[PDB]
């Protein structure tokens, strides 16, 4: 029987939005020590991994390892009647096809239950091949959010050098070339302006800005974004959400004769 | 119509008195002319109607050709069985079933997957679509598993449904008797 | 010659949003005892009540009885360049031909004029019973327009349910099922945030949630809503408009099908 | 080369904002004196004059007079990535056909650049005959754009009768006429809130509604404005950029026998 108290519904609220548009169907799997999603785009480009653990639930019970196939989109609609104070009851029923969930009002004057169907997919074992980076990047989330929002008018592709004076954002189009740039910082203490860069070696890649304008859909989730990246191996965008959980993306780089063809 | 069941039927029956009109087909075109003549007489006429008619891959949710039935859906599997009316069957062609799907449909595929300006001309999504195939790259993220163009197909088929077509054999068959009957 | 002076201009804008997207077209009756209007609804379904004392104006006159048949939607529109603090001081002449609207500014350094033409309508009066209800619910008007957007997602029918302890708003949809009730609380001192229900005898009722929706536009009217229904009679909604009156909203409810059979 | 460099880059973005629905290319004429601009608008109707003197820049410098015909659309887009207090530091180089922009934050913690593609556009210019007015009215901003948006709900054609007491913006359509009158205001301490008023003759004109909502898209800019007609003359419509320059708006009159017919 499975049956999660959590007391931040706006936490799961946030993670259904990051989701809605990018994946419309994947599988729930749930195990005893917590939460795991991982799928697919439609377009078959990019994976999306959530590792949420079961420290974070107030009331975590998984007698058995599950797997339901779930409509996003329809749990958008479900997840957003519900308030952002609110403590979620999810709550789900031995191969029952219903997942119960109830929305509990803090001012313990509502009650509110929701009921909805379960599709049946099919899993796929996504292999995730681990893999050091030679060039990390940890900045505050709402500048890079700010940096591929703007670059998405003036481009469609990113040119990023992981420079050791600083990484840079470069697109060009017919309106132009434009470069963006930021500088480490050095003194200031607070955890949501440093723009530290490990280096290994210089990178440069290139990406589709309209997968990255969809990743940072969950800036909510958290102020600090994680980026990570090296020869030839797939972006990865990594949010901390809190202490329950990181939610991490992959962008394969674009090939680059695409644009020679 | 009566003119389409009155024509067709007399150019074939005036057609038969000609020991050149044998001499010039084979066997198997006389087999096939006699399974024709076999079918049933109400059936006759969606052999006789789409001929005369534009080919291509077609919903039948689309026609409204109700002077047989309604639900005249026995007659095609007749057909089908005979080997004239191709059903969904083998529709594994891309092109084909993208210009099957209609603008609108084209645009709401287009949605649900992150294509470049999902807003255009007919015409323009399907080479977009098409452009999508130059891939077995990135399916291979995992699985190798190319299908991409299956998974294409089969949304595309889940958003059409069912569609038939004439097999090019009989249509080139009795073109061929009808030219020989106009000689013009 | 009618003359009405309002201090609150806001409170007559408020009005028309919520008459504004419901009825086209309504008559009047102005008399010595105030601003009265009763007006069928374009779909035949509906019917909307609204009362205004004279005395809650500032001043007022009419000497004799007067309907204007006037355009909602287009008196809706010269009432949106008003602010919201004016001082309206709507007056109309005994040769009813045309609408004078005399908007003013606190400051009382810019007035506005505006005139309205008037139209010819039939006069179709209605004669509404009064009568006692078996159910009858006073809670929080903005927790009910929530529910009401809520459970619009799911499906076209919430079946209300005067309960123990409250109210069985119930969606039945396609997509799933949803069941919201709320607990009878009557120790909090803030009688806006308290839901009050007085029982006689259970009754179980099913109206579409299309008008519903459209009921709530009066929300800003007031904080509390009163609800009334009984068997085989419409559903009541009413709003108290201050001081100043009260507006009532009818729906009947469907009859149910043999949907068992 | 000419260099440029203004500190208050808001003054930028809004003054692009302004221009980008009335002008699609536009010849910025620069030299010693500091930036100059007339273009004519598209439609035809509309003429546009706009300075900017030289000292009102942090820091300026150019060597020749230039002339870039710049696609006034693509500088907003480029603009709108700029913040609202960065340093932006325009600066073209010889004979070049490409506009660096330049912007910087605050903190100097990110480095924005970006650049342009000239276009060759024909050098038109148009006399600009100087002499004195009938009514010239300096009045708020804010009051002026509220009238604008209010009349054209009303109908197409304000009719300004600039008098000895006031102002009197009336309108007509087919669903009436809306008649606004301010008072004139003389003892306000300060000079944001007074419509002082010097008239010669009176006078009665007649603008098209449609571009005076262009018009008016400025309105950030200032808070004080300083329209002012005469006889047979064209509408001059002015705003005061804080000690920068003028942004000046040129309408001729609608012909009374147009409305004729």
């Amino acid at each position: 029987m499975f049956e999660a108290r959590l007391v931040q519904g706006s936490i799961l609220k946030k993670v259904l939005e990051a989701l809605k548009d990018l994946i419309n169907e994947a599988c729930w799997d749930i195990s005893s020590s917590g939460v795991n999603l991982q799928s697919m785009d439609s377009s078959h480009v990019s994976l999306v991994q959530l590792t949420l653990r079961s420290e974070g639930f107030d009331t975590y019970r998984c007698d058995r390892n599950l797997a339901m196939g779930v409509n996003l989109t329809s749990m958008s609609k479900i997840l957003k009647c519900a308030g952002n104070e609110d403590i979620i009851t999810l709550r789900a029923e031995d191969n029952a096809d219903t997942l119960a969930l109830v929305f509990e009002a803090p001012n313990q004057e509502k009650v509110s239950d929701y009921e909805m169907k379960l599709m049946d997919l099919d899993v796929e074992q996504l292999g995730i091949p681990e893999q050091e980076y030679s060039c990390v990047v940890k900045m505050p989330s709402g500048e890079f959010a700010r940096i591929c929002r703007d670059l998405s008018h003036i481009g469609d592709a990113v040119v990023i050098s992981c420079a050791k004076d600083g990484v840079k954002f470069s697109a060009s189009g017919e309106l132009g070339n434009g470069n963006i740039k930021l500088s480490q910082t050095s003194n200031v203490d607070k955890e949501e302006e440093a723009v530290t860069i490990e280096m290994n070696e210089p990178v440069q890649l290139t990406f589709a800005l309209r997968y990255l304008n969809f990743f940072t859909k969950a800036t909510p989730l958290s102020s600090t974004v994680t980026l990570s990246m090296s020869a030839d191996v797939p972006l990865v965008v990594e949010y901390k959400i809190a202490d329950m959980g990181h939610l991490k993306y992959y962008l394969a780089p674009k090939i680059e004769d695409e644009e020679g063809s | 119509h009566p003119y389409y069941l009155r024509s067709f039927l007399v150019v074939l029956k005036t057609v038969l008195e000609n020991e050149d009109d044998m001499l010039l087909f084979d066997e198997q075109e006389k087999g096939i002319v006699t399974k024709f003549y076999q079918l049933s007489a109400t059936g006759q006429k969606l052999y006789v109607r789409l001929f005369q008619r534009k080919l291509s891959w077609i919903k039948m949710t689309k026609l409204e050709y109700e002077e047989i039935a309604l639900d005249l859906t026995p007659v095609i599997e007749e057909l089908t069985n005979a080997g004239f009316l191709q059903t969904e069957s083998e529709l594994q062609e891309l092109s084909e079933v993208l210009e099957l799907l209609s603008a609108p449909e084209l645009k709401s595929l287009a949605k649900t997957f992150h294509l470049v300006n999902p807003n255009g001309q007919k015409q323009q999504l399907v080479d977009a679509f098409l452009k999508l195939a130059k891939q077995h790259s990135v399916c291979t993220w995992g699985k190798n598993k190319p299908g991409i163009g299956a998974v294409i197909l089969k949304r595309a088929k889940a958003l059409a449904g069912q569609s038939v077509r004439i097999c090019k054999g009989p249509r080139a068959v009795f073109s061929r008797i009808l030219l020989l009957f106009s000689l013009t």
